[PDB]
């Protein structure tokens, strides 16, 4: 196929061998995914809105006789669009419909029911819904949430050996963790006996909870316990033999079975008399009484005789008990093996320590341990055990909870109860007790196995869930204090529980928060993100150690690479490209199926156990046409370790070599090249670049960003595409082809484009069209480019001239030196839109009218503001202006009425004192975007909006006249059409209308028919759309839901243009960020054989000295690139044919060995990638993949290819003074990052401002005032000059001190220069503090 | 919050003063608002202060001719935020500079600690006489030179400066203009004409020398030197008298740190201080011209690393074929087999060396003799511009082995170099331990900064008050001796410190009771009868004086010259600021500041100088063997020269059984007992 119709314009070139059978998914699924299954209706009862309403539904009250049957739910329409309620600012969320269904049944009367209750739906709550690119809009904010990682539920075996508690040997212990409710923790003591923690309380012993599930003793030892066998007849002694059960013996004297001595008297107890006895079969010996007095009796047997309580079970027996036992004619006796090889006496101890022996004073103690403050009346005990440990609504055990726990049980069928289980907890205590046997194998806390992600549908439905019980308290309260109520559902359910627990969720959340956007990159890598924080997975708020390591279960999924290199460091992670979510949160990763010797096509997702067990071989292979590997040892990795293995050995394969790589570090061509570290740097330094005027895309490259550009959602694409009619910066529509299309209503596919608007970031963005007109747009191809985005491709940073050399000093460490013609060339300028707004209005002196006045002003702002309107959009606002006008009835009537009806007062009218006007905050001065103020219903007199409120009437009625007279004109020429042969005039109806007359009459049918017909649905295509019309201007002009506390908001979008700055910053990809020392001029800069003076210098001893080795291959190969545009260049200045330069576009596309399916001229060959030679002209878009990239040898065929010497090097020319530098110079063309570091947002100057109330200090940066400040280390570096005047009076006279500022001020009249000690105010605010304190301190 | 602050962010001006400012415009005239109104009143240019006021609000031209009027002698005081030692902050001499930033020495971003990397910067103006004009007389980065915590002065031309003034002082066979009669103004027609290689071998240009020898006066002196152009080049920096291109010059290595110590030995103010940034002017200046750049061809691949990779290879294969056949342990085998894949990669960064030095030839006339290298790799890493052996040895050779969860070395090893592309699990273990690294180096600062507020809560208490009150008690100065080799000399301890008795030498003068020991005259007693390394000197931590801290039994020192005075916080803020860049990082894994368990006298005694060794404070036991155990527990064995001097001791445990006891002697590097 290779088609590449939206990719025809810019052709990346591409290297490396490895192909890709499995695309780049739509990457975004996770949230998208998470979201289509949060708002979807299924009849199983998937986790969502109908799991939560089954769950809680049905609703009945106690001993009520009423119920309440879920009918589920439907979601409806939001009220608002996505941008037009992003623009409006107000939260986008859409009702809930569908109420549950009521019930009624009769008192004392079985099965008696009135009438079945049908109710129509109630308004509950608001569900938000979720942007296509996974955002969310809340009071017009991007509100996106961070995916979750924590423990998923299940039966876990841990090791929790304590380094801090100094004995030096492990002890384990095993937790179940529900999904929800207390958690049951079991715990070791030196004692060797079971114990049992509950949330956190103390641990009680295993007998005593136990016996609180009323087993007995005999249950007990029976149960966990083997009661072997004991016979007596006579004293005989009769016992089976278990010689496979126990390894060892000590002997007294001979045992014979069966007429023969197994061990004699003494005899060794060796294997080799050992295998004697047990490879024969031996069957039950008779021994003498000695035996018994050593084992522990198993059962309970009492003396047949008498009714007393002795030989109870668990005890130890006496050489005079068993004359008292044996003698008592019992049938048969049971003896505990209790012999420690493999195994331990366990729940011994318990049994003993237990003060409890039965459930009641078990249930009793544990209600006693649980509440501290109220003794235990008993009659709760059972309903406190209960929903305690195994209940339905406080389990929770979920999905993964019975999962895990038949998984970890070793059990067969997936689905299990719900509610925790005797056998279960037996179970557990029996595994256990093998763990405390020293027989199985523990599991690794970070072991992602164990590890399940949860996203916006778990949590909102948890959320969601607790707000719907916390409905179910109150309706339950309803349905409880009737006996009979009608029409229940209606005043009972009350929608601040729902709207309070999502509006709250997703409003106020940990995880929820707003993104600050600089480029598509920070948005896509911003939106999948693995949190360890929030509800649970935070151990500590800071340091750590094995939780922030890095497991073999990383590899595959999450992304090393890039992480939070702040304080919190191994905690954020970000999924792989092609890592996906399975079914119960676990993270699964592709991998390719092999058959026999040949690899099968066909690739499955693996999760972290599943492929443990299984091989999979290394990213990097041969592979050969017949499907056999070419090597016969091919390195492969079975588990936590990587070795050469046997072709027969490999069960799987990598596919590409980025799937361990994330989208933020993905984008960092040379991997391998550059060093981990400096790479991690740079990977977090791609986040943080703003995007400029003219976005270049990268010539070096790797070619994963043209399909994050497209599903970053930031570009303008295009849904059926089609021929293009109508293009403009506004709007872009296209005439959709006849392929394929809906029957009914017709019409095209408009878009309407996003001009220059405010992000979270103060950055500019907005979308171009990439197309001129009348060019077939396909399925998916993007139309407009978002901001730092070049013809769907993303570039976030600009190219330049690049020269490896130390200048004049000017250059030191990571300094960076800019040339003069960049700063020319307007490169690097970006727009930056800060947002200004004045609301205030809310006073019970009367309301505040905007504008119309400015109060104590002259006419300087007056000119600037309208008169009854604000200031013209697009004006120079410098300084302390005033942006918008608002005044404030202040003081409003008085005596000399109101100063003689405001005549003093001159023109205000309010009086005179209204400081309400915006008052534009000093050292920001720029240029106006759009006014949006507000808009409120029942409003009038308001010149302002005015011009707005029209534009969306003049724009939508643009747009829907466009549509409108695609259909009325297209039913006119179906009428022109069908009035042929039935009287037609092509003089008559090429001059006028009706048709003739409605097509005449003809031939009777089509007079009535067609002319009737085509009134009917021209009047209704008429009316339609004028009462659509009417529909839509209602919403533009009915506005949104103003905050109560205002009457009026006002807020306006300003504009600043900043460029490259001296002070600034500038990144690398391989992570070199440093500041610029100075900006030079043209002439200053070295220059080659062809005097082209050098953009950028900087430290080639950083190479070295930070390990960074990419930036070689970088310049090097971006000189190639530029080498091959600079060429064509050439070519273009030489108008040379098509086809002369077609074969050196042809021989740059297919030289090296394959590495492309890319072939030259395929299609037409006179045009596309024809004209993609003058698109290229400037460079040559080359990528390298992240670890497939390319090699020295083909990097420099090519650049030798390109005419250029094949070293790299070339011999450079100073520009000064114009003298030769010794050696060749290394020279190339990188590409470069500009950041939100420039120097006028980093750097404030201040002297003196405002201070506070409290020790009167000044609040601190960002307030224009304040000197920073200089802490404790510089108190200490005053103290270590061993300087006192810095220091003392720094303290003091600045803020503690009014004194030293008035004389210091006074002081710099005639320079008397001296400076007040004085006494420190804040030493009188520590002072004062103490005089609160009951011990106060008063001066002599 | 403080007050009159810019808050900008470093750049580094290479140009002007050593202490200047390239203070910008924007940044003047801001705070300067005062002395402008000031200024206009005096001057009279203005009428009344709302006059004034608004002349600066219109932005004046004429303004800013008196506003330089001001601020060439107005100085700035400049501190970094993370401050550390009092050197943070220092006064300089503002100029106007267009820019939104800070043109900064970079001689004093290095004793800043600062880099470029955006870090950012506090701008504060001084208050008037105290402030100004004591950051004049004291806080200048000139004035202030040496660092009360090495002792040495803290100065750091690195970079291009140790590159350029590598490549300035250098020989090469053959090449351009043999040699010269021209001596003295060589470079300007020589170099800047043609036909003249910034660098020949081979010259007979003679240098005249000077003797500072005579008494006030100095003695001059001339005679033929071979030396190359651009040593001819750096000769012309000082006029002063210097070696001469024999330590003057040297290979263009901290050697030239070196020989500026020994130049700021001798009146440490005067043309000494000024004109010494020459050194910088030339070494940017020439580095720049020389152009150093690295690439493909720079870095050179041992072809020897794929038979040190296949060897080893196949001996851990025989390894874990013994363990398959049970006859070795998997522990002897774990460890054995790091030891193959370390010793292997010693050589592998042994061979990278060879081929960094013999492998790059020079092709001229036959060729076969071939010259020194002029790789910029080399040239970083012996002169010591930046960079290492083992960042190099990761650049080509092997990267090493490590784990953060387990601590152990792994048992596969990286066998790519940088060059050659990485396998993903390398890049996956490589990330693992650089993520761990990260989070020590994130880790030590706070801890660092803890350590400071105890010991700086700790020293606030030193008044410091009396000059000397004729204390009796001092500590007794010996050397350190430990190990094979001595760590540091006695000479640098008892350097600088007052000296109740200290006889140098069999006690025949040496010095007085009542002598100040110096550098002349501690390095006459260190050089002269070196026999005796034990003096007696007084000691800060013993004083007689009631109340504070006596200057003259503590010591004479300071960033400023010597003979200190009262007042000083002396030890108190220059130790707890001496601390501080210690625990600021760990070395390597922290294991190594701990205890090794490995040890010269705890595997092999070991002596450093031939001589006599002998047991101080021990009984002699012989044996019947004819071996020699100590009876005592606590033993001392020592290695004592002809002179006397003690060269190497380490205290000798019981149980140790040494071939001979005593009369004998050893040479460097003698074992004399074994213990496991």
């Amino acid at each position: 196929m290779v088609y590449s119709y939206t990719e025809k314009k810019r052709i990346r070139k591409d290297f490396g061998k490895r192909p890709q059978v499995l695309d780049v998914p739509y990457l975004l699924s996770i949230q998208l995914d998470s979201f289509q299954k949060f708002i979807e209706q299924d009849p199983e009862g998937q986790y969502g809105l109908e799991a939560a309403f089954r769950s809680v539904f049905p609703i009945q009250s106690y001993s009520g006789n009423s119920e309440l049957q879920y009918v589920s739910y439907r979601l409806g329409e939001p009220v608002f669009d996505v941008q037009e309620c992003q623009i409006r600012g107000v939260t986008y969320s859409a009702p809930l419909r569908v109420k549950l269904r009521l019930v009624i049944y009769e008192r004392e009367a079985p099965e008696g029911t009135v009438k079945d209750i049908k109710e129509q739906e109630v308004y509950m709550g608001e569900i938000p819904l979720m942007t296509d690119n996974g955002t969310f809009v809340i009071n017009g904010t991007e509100r996106v949430i961070v995916s979750q990682l924590h423990r998923s539920p299940g039966v876990f075996f841990d090791s929790d050996k304590g380094k801090t508690h100094s004995s030096g040997k492990v002890l384990y212990n095993a937790r179940i963790i529900p999904y929800r409710g207390s958690w049951l923790d079991f715990e070791f003591d030196p004692k060797d006996n079971l114990f049992v923690r509950i949330d956190r309380r103390r641990k009680l012993p295993a007998t005593i909870i136990l016996r609180a599930l009323n087993y007995t003793t005999e249950q007990i030892l029976d149960l966990f316990f083997e009661k072997v066998i004991f016979e007596i007849r006579d004293n005989k002694l009769q016992m089976e033999l278990v010689p496979e059960r126990l390894r060892g013996e000590t002997a007294s004297f001979d045992i014979e079975a069966n007429g023969k001595v197994y061990v004699e008297k003494g005899r060794r107890i060796t294997a080799r008399h050992i295998r004697q006895l047990e490879k024969d079969d031996v069957k039950l010996i008779e021994v003498p009484v000695e035996y018994i007095a050593g084992k522990v009796v198993a059962k309970d047997y009492i003396d047949e005789s008498t009714g007393e309580l002795i030989c109870a079970a668990n005890m130890e027996l006496s050489l005079d008990l068993l004359a008292k036992l044996s003698q008592s004619g019992h049938k048969r006796i049971e003896t505990l093996f209790t012999n420690d090889l493999d195994h331990g006496p366990y729940i011994s101890e318990t049994l003993r320590v237990d003060p409890t022996n039965d459930r009641l004073s078990a249930l009793v103690e544990i209600y006693r341990m649980m509440r501290p403050g109220e003794p235990p009346t008993r009659e709760a005990a059972e309903s406190l055990f209960e929903n305690l440990f195994f209940s339905e609504d406080r389990y929770d055990l979920s999905a993964v909870g019975r999962m895990k726990f038949n998984r970890s049980l070793l059990r067969e069928e997936i689905e299990g109860s719900g509610i925790l289980s005797k056998d279960d907890i037996i179970d557990v205590m029996k595994k256990l007790i093998d763990i405390r046997n020293g027989k199985g194998e523990v599991d690794d806390i970070d072991h992602l196995g164990n590890r399940r992600i949860r996203s916006v549908g778990e949590m909102a439905e948890n959320q969601f869930r607790v707000g719907l019980v916390r409905v179910e308290r109150a309706v339950k309260e309803r349905l409880s204090l009737g006996d009979l109520d009608t029409l229940m559902p209606q005043d009972m359910i009350n929608a601040k529980p729902i709207s309070a627990a999502v509006k709250e969720f997703f409003g106020s959340s940990q995880l929820s928060q707003f993104m600050d956007q600089n480029n598509p990159l920070s948005e896509i890598t911003h939106k999948r993100r693995i949190s360890a924080l929030g509800p649970g997975g935070l151990t500590r708020e800071r340091a750590g150690f094995e939780v922030r390591d890095v497991h073999p279960t990383h590899y595959g999924r999450v992304c090393p690479i890039e992480t939070p290199e702040g304080p919190n460091i191994g905690l954020i992670n970000s999924l792989s490209v092609y890592a996906q979510t399975n079914e119960y949160g676990f993270l699964e990763t592709p991998y390719r199926k092999v058959t026999d010797g040949v690899v099968t096509d066909e690739i499955h997702y693996l999760s972290a156990i599943e492929e443990g067990n299984y091989v999979i071989a290394q990213a990097n292979s041969n592979l050969d046409e017949e499907g056999h590997f070419v090597e016969d040892l091919v390195t492969c990795r079975s588990k936590g370790e990587s070795s050469l293995f046997s072709r027969d050995q490999v069960d799987y394969m990598d596919v590409s070599t980025q799937q361990v790589v994330s989208v933020g570090a993905s984008l960092i061509p040379f991997l391998e090249h550059d060093d981990a570290n400096r790479a991690l740097m740079g990977a977090n330094m791609q986040r943080q670049a703003v995007p400029t005027l003219r976005a270049d895309k990268p010539l070096v490259g790797t070619g994963m960003e043209r399909a994050v550009a497209v599903d970053s959602g930031v570009t303008a694409v295009a849904k059926r595409g089609g021929v293009v009619q109508y293009v403009d910066a506004s709007r872009i529509v296209i005439k959709v082809n006849e392929d394929e299309m809906y029957p009914g209503e017709a019409g095209i596919d408009i878009y309407n484009l996003t001009k220059y608007t405010r992000s979270n970031q103060n950055t500019c963005i907005n979308q171009m069209p990439c197309v001129s007109l009348g060019e077939p747009v396909e399925r998916g191809d993007v139309l407009a480019d978002g901001p730092s985005t070049d013809l769907g491709e993303l570039a976030l940073g600009q190219n330049m001239r690049v020269a490896f050399m130390p200048w004049n000093g000017y250059n030191f460490e990571d300094s960076i030196l800019v040339s003069e013609r960049v700063v020319q060339e307007d490169r690097f300028t970006t727009i930056h839109i800060q947002e200004l707004a004045c609301v205030s209005r809310d006073t019970k002196l009367g309301p505040e009218e905007i504008t119309a006045d400015i109060p104590n002003v002259g006419e300087a702002a007056l000119s600037k503001l309208d008169e009854s309107g604000i200031v013209y959009i697009g004006a120079e606002v410098t300084g302390g202006d005033i942006l918008v006008g608002k005044v404030t009835p202040k003081g409003e009537t008085q005596l000399t009425p109101e100063e003689k009806l405001l005549r003093a007062i001159f023109g205000e009218k309010a009086s005179d004192v209204k400081d309400s006007s915006l008052r534009v905050p000093n050292g920001v001065s720029g240029t106006v975007i759009d006014v949006q103020v507000f808009t409120r219903d029942g409003v009038e007199k308001d010149k302002r909006a005015l011009e707005i409120e029209e534009m969306q009437l003049k724009q939508a009625k643009k747009d829907l006249s466009e549509e409108l007279q695609i259909l009325e004109a297209g039913l006119f020429s179906r009428i022109r059409a069908v009035l042929v042969a039935g009287g037609v005039e092509a003089e008559k109806l090429d001059k006028l209308p009706r048709d003739r007359w409605l097509e005449l009459g003809l031939t009777d049918e089509e007079k009535q028919n067609q002319l009737e017909q085509l009134a009917e649905q021209y009047d209704e295509l008429k009316h339609e759309f004028e009462k659509k019309l009417e529909a839509k201007r209602r919403k533009i002009t009915q506005g949104d839901d103003l905050a109560p506390g205002v009457l009026k908001i006002v807020k306006v979008y300003l504009a600043v243009k900043r460029r490259i700055q001296p002070g600034d910053k500038m990144a690398g990809r391989h992570g070199n960020k440093g500041v610029i020392s100075k900006i030079n001029p043209i002439e200053d800069m070295p220059y080659d054989e062809n005097g082209t003076p050098v953009d950028i210098v900087l430290n080639p001893l950083g190479v070295p000295s930070r390990m960074n080795i990419g930036q070689i291959l970088e310049t090097h190969l971006g000189m190639a690139a530029k080498g091959i545009g600079d060429k064509i260049n050439a070519m273009l200045k030489q108008q040379q044919e098509v086809a002369k330069l077609r074969e050196f576009i042809q021989r740059a596309y297919d030289l090296g060995a394959d590495v492309r399916q890319k072939v030259d001229l395929s299609t037409f060959s006179d045009e596309e990638v024809m004209r993609l030679a003058e698109n290229l002209r400037k460079g040559m878009p080359i990528a390298t993949p992240v670890f497939d990239g390319a090699k020295e040898a083909e990097i420099k065929e090519l650049l030798k290819l390109g005419d250029l010497p094949t070293s790299g090097q070339i011999r450079l020319y100073d520009g000064r003074t114009g003298e030769q530098f010794e050696r060749p110079v290394t020279v190339g063309y990188m590409y470069m990052l500009k950041l939100n570091h420039l120097v006028d947002d980093k750097m404030h100057a201040r002297s003196t401002g405002s201070y506070s109330l409290v020790t009167q200090q000044p609040l601190g940066g960002k307030a224009q005032f304040g000197g920073q400040r200089f802490g404790e280390m510089e108190v200490w570096a005053l103290e270590a000059y061993g300087a006192a005047y810095t220091l003392q009076e720094m303290l003091t006279v600045k803020s503690d001190d009014v004194n030293g500022r008035t004389k210091m001020y006074k002081n710099i009249v005639d320079g008397n220069h001296q400076m007040e000690p004085g006494m420190p105010e804040s030493f009188n605010v520590l002072l004062k503090e103490i005089r609160s304190l009951g011990i106060n301190i008063e001066l002599e | 919050r403080v007050d009159y602050s810019g808050r900008s962010v470093i750049t580094v001006g290479p140009y002007l003063r050593l202490h200047q400012c390239g203070l910008p415009k924007k940044m003047a005239l801001e705070l300067f608002k005062p002395f402008i109104y000031g200024k206009l009143e005096l001057r009279g240019l203005a009428t009344t202060i709302k006059a004034a006021k608004k002349m600066v609000e219109r932005e004046e031209a004429v303004v800013w001719d008196i506003l330089d009027e001001v601020i060439r002698e107005h100085p700035v005081l400049l501190n970094r935020a993370p401050t550390l030692h009092r050197l943070g902050i220092q006064a300089f001499e503002p100029v106007l500079i267009e820019g939104k930033a800070i043109q900064l020495h970079p001689l004093v971003c290095a004793a800043y600690n600062a880099d470029f990397d955006g870090d950012q910067m506090a701008v504060h103006v001084p208050l008037t006489l105290e402030a100004q004009l004591e950051a004049r007389a004291l806080m200048m980065s000139t004035n202030n030179i040496l660092s009360p915590a090495n002792g040495e002065p803290i100065i750091v031309p690195s970079q291009d400066v140790v590159l350029g003034l590598y490549y300035m002082t250098r020989d090469c066979v053959n090449a351009k203009g043999e040699g010269m009669v021209l001596t003295g103004p060589k470079e300007a027609e020589r170099l800047y004409r043609s036909g003249l290689a910034s660098l020949h071998a081979r010259v007979k240009v003679r240098i005249t020398e000077y003797e500072k020898d005579a008494n006030g006066e100095l003695v001059a002196k001339t005679s033929l030197k071979d030396t190359t152009v651009g040593r001819a080049i750096l000769w012309m920096i000082v006029p002063k008298g210097l070696p001469y291109s024999i330590v003057n010059q040297a290979l263009g290595k901290k050697a030239i740190s070196k020989m500026l110590n020994t130049c700021y030995r001798i009146l440490g103010l005067k043309p000494t201080v000024i004109f010494a940034d020459q050194i910088m002017y030339t070494g940017f200046a020439y580095a720049a011209r020389s152009g150093a750049s690295v690439g493909i061809d720079d870095m050179v691949i041992p072809e020897k690393k794929h038979e040190i990779i296949s060897e080893a290879e196949a001996e851990v294969a025989e390894i874990q074929e013994q363990f398959q056949s049970g006859l070795v342990t998997a522990g002897e085998r774990y460890n054995k087999v790091i030891d193959i894949w370390a010793a292997a990669n010693d050589r592998v960064s042994k061979a990278m060396m060879d081929n960094l030095q013999t492998e790059t030839v020079i092709n001229r006339d036959g060729q076969e003799e071939k010259q020194v290298s002029f790789n910029s790799i080399y040239m970083m890493a012996d002169s010591g511009a930046r960079g290492s052996a083992a960042q190099i040895r990761q650049l080509a050779g092997m990267r090493g082995l490590m784990a953060k969860p387990d601590g152990s070395i792994i048992e596969t090893p990286i066998t790519a170099n940088f060059r050659e592309g990485l396998n993903v699990l390398q890049y996956f273990i490589s990330t693992h331990g650089a993520r761990k690294g990260l989070a020590d180096t994130a880790l030590k600062t706070a801890n660092s900064g803890y350590l400071t507020r105890r010991l700086v809560d700790v020293a606030q208490d030193l008044v410091v008050t009396e000059d000397d009150c004729g204390t009796h008690e001092g500590i007794m100065m010996t050397p350190v001796i430990e190990g094979g080799d001595v760590k540091e000399p006695l000479r640098d301890r008892v350097l600088g410190r007052v000296t109740a008795e200290d006889v140098l030498k069999p006690g025949t003068a040496d010095i007085l009771v009542p002598r100040n020991t110096l550098l002349h005259e501690q390095w006459c007693d260190l050089l002269e009868e070196n026999s005796v390394d034990a003096v007696k000197v007084r000691s800060v931590v013993s004083c007689d004086t009631d109340f504070g801290v006596c200057a003259h039994c503590y010591g004479r020192d300071l960033a400023r010259g010597h003979i200190i005075n009262k007042g000083e916080a002396i030890g108190v803020i220059a130790a707890q600021s001496i601390g501080e860049p210690g625990t600021q990082l760990t070395m390597r894994t922290f294991h190594i500041g701990g205890a090794a368990s490995r040890a010269a006298a705890e595997s092999s005694i070991q002596v450093k100088n031939k001589g006599s060794i002998k047991l101080s404070n021990v009984k002699s036991v012989v044996n019947s063997s004819g071996k020699l155990v100590i009876t005592s527990r606590n033993t001392e064995l020592k290695l004592i020269d002809e002179f006397g001097r003690t060269k190497e001791s380490y205290k000798v445990p019981y149980g140790a059984v040494l071939a001979k006891g005593d009369g004998e002697q050893v040479a460097g590097g003698e074992t004399v007992a074994n213990w496991d």
